[PDB]
């Protein structure tokens, strides 16, 4: 929270960074970065979606219901 | 028992042992788990650190490991736990010695 | 030595927005700071020109409104900047809220409590600009919303009757509603930047919940660039809204003048209201209505005591992550069912979905915590 | 093509400051012509210029 | 001092004098036909015959 | 005026069902319409206070 | 005068969707003709061939005019 | 009944994302206005200012204004005499009072036509089938006072249906359908409620060549200055 | 009302006050009608 400095204690670690100017703007943005969406979508849809086709369920449900309450007349 | 299935199927599933992470990588710090974090020996202290890098780095590129590095259950070399257990019962006992 | 770490000014410009130890790991979810920021003074200063173009008073509010519109070069665009400013502020606080609730930062408590009491001004200051344009809703929502405040025995109508500036929606409400929506967002200011305050005095989080003491990276100039990125993603969605289809989100009834005797039929909150006055009319009851609904925001106060898991965020806790989609879906639920006539299914299910909401909440993440603190042998 | 122009404009900071104004001035100036020739092209017909040329 | 200060803002907030000039009124029911409303404002609400 | 399911006063807000006297079936609906202090003068008036 | 609007509606209503409104127009002029001095007066057959042949009229008008 | 129903999608000339109005077609609507709806509606905030660039030249806007003879004030003797109005004046009301209006009506106060495309549940086809659809009820009688028109809250209007085939026969060819009056009519008051329907298609489309120009450039600086987190590299040597 | 406590009672200002004209405004029908007025009037405009 505070500066740097005076935060954490680390043993023999080496970090190594290139130079932005040296290295391409995008590597490779269309042979990873699709796999890499592809694989994020499929381990997070069985998470998030099954409760949205349950509200989708719910809307075309309460649909159809209020249609049923008011188309005989 | 098929619980152990259960145990098995979710340290799989659960998400800390795709990006290297042990057991007691994830484990949540109010000061009770300061303390036990600062009772380490070096060795494992340093390598906890590390393997926290590794995973602060990986979920900043979005990226996990390959299948030839991902941390097993039959491995799971649980450490922080007596610490921890130690940590809970002299506080318990602190707390209980105020209590009476 | 350095010009800015001896001035006064600059430290404070140098523990904020220079060299903060910022995490290395926050995803786009924590872009939404900076975009309510951006979002206040926008709100603020194409606000403050529509104060300039403004005469509030219930004879020619209306009609210095339409005058703004018509007559007042560009102040179609920023009228329009300051109604969907404020649609879109509320979908960025949303997902800010969506966000520390999500990953687990309901564990600090003083931010969290700053935050809920700037939640509350937020409401309330929006709905004082709601009643401002006084049309028909606007009239409506001022007269209904007061005597939900006069709901409360004992303090309600002594209450109502002293903050109606008489005894119905006269001029002394729609002045008073103009000078405190024209108080509160610099409140709101001050609020942020203590909120702020207690944040660097903490510290951040990250999608991970590991504390990230050993990676701090700067804030300028990656995060800086960043948040600059997303300011530009929401003005384009804020200004395509304002440019192609003003109306998809407003009410199509607001523009009527204030007749005090029609009442009409489809009477509705501006969007992000919906599910206040969703678990409102879905409890047949005066007083536990408008309980619920407080009991609804003291929820959200509620939450950090209720944080008996073990690790930090929900990444790593998927049954728990299973249901905080079902919260989402249910809020969602919530939402579109306030926004709709009430009959039967509607009845039903609102009820059903108040239900739930409180369910989930209150039992179910305990449950599930209690369920992970078994699972991993702890 | 690259080298000539970081060469000329892009060391000091002062022909930087330059260059970005006198880019913006010529920017506004041909985009205003590209959005005036695209938007009084896809209303071809029912714009007031034409009915004013009938008058 | 300061809980008569605050008495006089919170009664400034209060009403008004000319707010608190309603009063009376007659109302005629004599043209409406059969099985139908009626509205009249009185102290800024209506008034159904 | 003449709806709800009574044949009645609908309150649209949240959905009181009173009728053409007034009275409430299902709803948020505390109590029953508000009376006026109503006097009939001879022909066709009504002095309401 | 040679109205465009009623030459559209005459020649829109030959679709099938609106020719089994037509008729379910005329079952219910039979049911309260039949049912007769009664408080159920054709509401919904209206509306649904209302419904049907104006949105046919929305497909293919503005070509013409 | 309560059935209400939803007016079609008509394909307007200004249905597009980038497309705009027809001004001869706002002309034809206010030559309309004129002559037709203006004996019983309302336009207040419609002044003839905003009529002469739009539409119309400079000239036939002070003879528009020159037709009709408004108001003024004091000549210094307080008698409030006839102007004929130059060009600042707002569209003559025809009844001063709310209760003028509703005195030579079924009840039934004429709303105001300044945003009656905006106030509406529908846009403009809304009153395209308002002013169309005039036709019979089946077995529902109501009083003989008010009409019937099924896009209606209520299904009965207290509207005359104003258009009957050619009582206009304006200035070009063109003669007076049904369709066309209805068409200019609905082009007119999507004009009067949203009078920059224009300028904001304009800068939308500048605005869409913008996000278009920085969208990929200030997304390559991001990209460019955070290329040193995504390639850096780590090891861990004890000793 | 203004003089309802200062310098007269209640009821001899609502008849100083129902001695004079107010012209008030519409009726059902809706020209104008005059009017006594109890206490919401202002002292009336002697000229226009
Ligand atoms: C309409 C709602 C639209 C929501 C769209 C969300 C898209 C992303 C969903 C997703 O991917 O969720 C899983 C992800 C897991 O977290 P992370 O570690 O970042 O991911 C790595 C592997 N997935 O999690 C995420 O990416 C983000 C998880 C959700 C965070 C935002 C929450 C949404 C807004 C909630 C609003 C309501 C909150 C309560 C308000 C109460 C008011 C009274
Ligand atoms: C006098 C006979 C009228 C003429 C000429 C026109 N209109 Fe009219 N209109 C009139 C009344 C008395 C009413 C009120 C009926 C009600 O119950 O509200 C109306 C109503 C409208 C409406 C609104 C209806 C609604 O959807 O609620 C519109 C849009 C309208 N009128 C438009 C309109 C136009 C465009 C006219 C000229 C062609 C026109 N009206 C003529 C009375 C009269
Ligand atoms: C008035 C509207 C608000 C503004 C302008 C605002 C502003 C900010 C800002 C600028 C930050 C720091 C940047 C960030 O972490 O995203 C922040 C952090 C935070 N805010 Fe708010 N906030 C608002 C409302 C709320 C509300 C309603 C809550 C919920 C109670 C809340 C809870 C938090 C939390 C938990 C953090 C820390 C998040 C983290 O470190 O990851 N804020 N807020
Ligand atoms: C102190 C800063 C602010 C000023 C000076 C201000 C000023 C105004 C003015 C003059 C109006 C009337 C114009 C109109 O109705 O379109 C208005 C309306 C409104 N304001 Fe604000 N406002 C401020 C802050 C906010 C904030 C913070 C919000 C919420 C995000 C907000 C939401 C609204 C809304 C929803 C309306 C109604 C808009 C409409 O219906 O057209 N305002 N404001």
């Amino acid at each position: 929270g505070r500066q740097f400095g005076h935060l954490t204690r680390v043993r023999h670690v080496i970090t190594y960074s290139l130079s932005p100017f040296e290295q391409r703007a995008f590597p490779h943005y269309f042979s990873k970065g699709i796999p890499n969406v592809l694989r994020r979508t499929r381990a997070c849809i069985l998470r998030v979606a099954p409760p949205f086709v349950v509200f989708y369920l719910v809307y075309t449900w309460g649909t159809q219901e209020f249609e049923k309450s008011k188309r005989k007349n | 028992k098929w619980l152990e299935g259960i145990r098995k199927w979710y340290y799989n599933a659960a998400g800390f042992n795709k990006l290297g992470l042990m057991r007691d990588d994830t484990i949540h710090e109010n000061d009770d788990v300061k303390e036990a974090i600062r009772r380490l020996p070096e060795n494992l202290y340093n390598d906890r650190v590390f393997r926290i890098k590794r995973a602060l780095d990986l979920s900043m590129r979005q990226q996990i490991l390959p299948k030839e590095q991902w941390t097993k259950y039959e491995e799971d070399k649980f450490y922080l736990e007596p610490y921890l257990k130690e940590v809970i019962r002299e506080r318990k006992e602190r707390e209980e010695w105020t209590k009476k | 030595i350095n010009i800015r770490k001896t001035h006064p000014l600059m430290k404070i410009v140098n523990n904020a927005f220079i060299d903060l130890p910022a995490p290395s790991n926050i995803s786009s979810w924590w872009n939404f700071g900076s975009l309510l920021g951006i979002c206040l003074i926008l709100q603020i200063l194409t606000g403050l020109f529509l104060a300039m173009h403004y005469t509030p008073d219930t004879t020619t509010a209306f009609s210095s409104v339409t005058h703004i519109c018509r007559d007042v070069n560009y102040g179609w665009i920023i009228r329009y900047m300051h109604a969907n400013g404020a649609s879109m502020f509320f979908i960025c606080l949303f997902m800010h809220v969506g966000r520390g609730l999500y990953y687990g930062s309901y564990t600090f408590l003083e931010t969290w409590n700053i935050g809920v009491i700037l939640l509350f001004a937020t409401m309330a200051t929006a709905f004082m600009g709601y009643v401002l344009p006084w049309g028909q809703m606007s009239f409506w929502g001022a007269t209904v919303i007061t005597n939900l405040l006069s709901a409360i025995p004992y303090i309600g109508t002594n209450l109502v009757e002293w903050i109606w500036g008489g005894f119905s929606v006269d001029k002394a409400t729609l002045t008073r509603f103009f000078a405190f929506h024209f108080i509160f967002p610099f409140i709101i200011a001050a609020l942020a930047m203590v909120h702020l305050l207690f944040l660097h005095e903490t510290g951040s989080n990250n999608p991970t919940g590991i504390p990230s003491d050993t990676d701090k990276i700067p804030f300028h100039p990656y995060y800086t660039i960043k948040d600059i990125l997303g300011a530009i993603l929401l003005i384009l969605i804020l200004m395509l809204l304002v440019l192609f289809t003003p109306d998809l989100l407003g009410d199509p009834d607001n523009y009527t003048p204030a007749n005090p005797l029609n009442t009409p039929p489809h009477i509705k909150p501006e969007w992000y209201f919906l599910f206040a006055y969703a678990i409102l009319r879905s409890i047949p009851n005066k007083l536990g209505g408008v309980l619920a609904l407080v009991l609804s925001i003291l929820v959200l106060v509620i939450m950090p005591l209720l944080h008996t898991s073990k690790q930090r965020s929900m990444m790593f806790r998927p049954i728990s992550q299973c249901m905080f989609w079902i919260l989402v879906a249910d809020l969602l639920t919530l939402t579109w069912i306030g926004g709709q006539p009430v009959e039967h299914p509607y009845i039903i299910i609102g009820q059903l979905a108040s239900i739930m909401y409180f369910l989930i909440i209150l039992v179910m993440m305990p449950v599930a915590s209690i369920i992970e603190n078994n699972l991993l042998k702890w | 093509l690259t080298a000539r122009l970081y060469s000329l404009l892009f060391r000091r900071t002062s022909t930087f400051a330059l260059t970005i104004v006198v880019g913006a001035l010529f920017f506004e100036r041909a985009f205003d012509q590209g959005a005036d020739a695209i938007y009084e092209h896809i209303n071809e017909g029912k714009l007031w210029k034409h009915i004013k040329h009938k008058y | 001092a300061a809980k008569n200060v605050v008495s006089q803002f919170v009664s400034s907030m209060s009403a008004s004098a000319d707010v608190l000039a309603m009063s009376k009124i007659e109302i005629k029911l004599s043209d409406i036909p059969e099985g139908k409303n009626m509205a009249f404002k009185w102290r800024g609400k209506p008034l159904f015959v | 005026a003449n709806a709800g399911d009574f044949g009645g006063y609908y309150c649209p807000c949240h959905g009181s069902h009173y009728d053409a006297s007034g009275r409430i079936r299902k709803g948020p609906a505390p109590l029953n319409l508000e009376v006026p202090s109503y006097e009939f003068t001879s022909d066709d008036m009504v002095i309401v206070g | 005068l040679v109205d465009p609007l009623t030459t559209v509606r005459e020649q829109c209503e030959q679709l099938e969707k609106c020719v089994k409104a037509r008729e379910r127009l005329e079952l219910c002029d039979e049911r309260v003709s039949s049912r007769s001095q009664t408080e159920e007066d054709c509401t919904e057959e209206l509306f649904d061939f209302l419904h049907a042949r104006d949105h046919c009229v929305a497909h293919k008008l503005f070509n013409s005019l | 009944s309560d059935l209400e129903l939803h007016p079609p999608s008509y394909p307007w000339s200004h249905r597009g994302l980038l497309s705009s109005l027809d001004h001869t077609s706002i002309r034809r609507g206010f030559q309309v206005y004129k002559q037709v709806c203006s004996s019983c509606h309302s336009m207040d905030y419609v002044a003839y200012r905003h009529l002469v660039g739009v539409c119309y030249t400079e000239d036939e806007a002070k003879a528009l204004a020159e037709e009709v003879e408004v108001q003024d004030g004091p000549n210094e003797d307080g008698e409030m005499f006839m102007r004929p109005g130059k060009l600042s004046d707002y569209f003559p009301k025809p009844y001063p009072n709310p209760e003028a209006a509703r005195a030579a009506n079924n009840g039934a106060l004429p709303p105001d036509l300044s945003y009656i495309v905006r106030a509406r549940h529908g846009g403009e086809d809304y009153v395209f089938s308002l002013l169309t659809g005039y036709c019979e009820p089946p077995r529902v009688s109501l009083r003989e006072g008010l009409y019937f028109n099924p896009y209606f809250p209520g299904q009965a209007i207290g509207m005359a249906p104003p258009i009957y085939n050619e009582v206009l026969e304006f200035d070009d060819g063109t003669p007076a359908t049904m369709s066309q009056v209805a068409k200019d009519v609905c082009t007119f008051l999507r004009w009067a409620a949203e009078p920059e329907h224009d300028h904001r298609k304009r800068m939308g489309l500048k605005m869409l060549l913008m996000m278009g120009l920085l969208l990929p450039l200030v997304y390559a600086m991001k990209r460019h200055k955070w290329s040193v987190l995504k390639s850096r590299k780590l090891a861990y040597r004890p000793p």
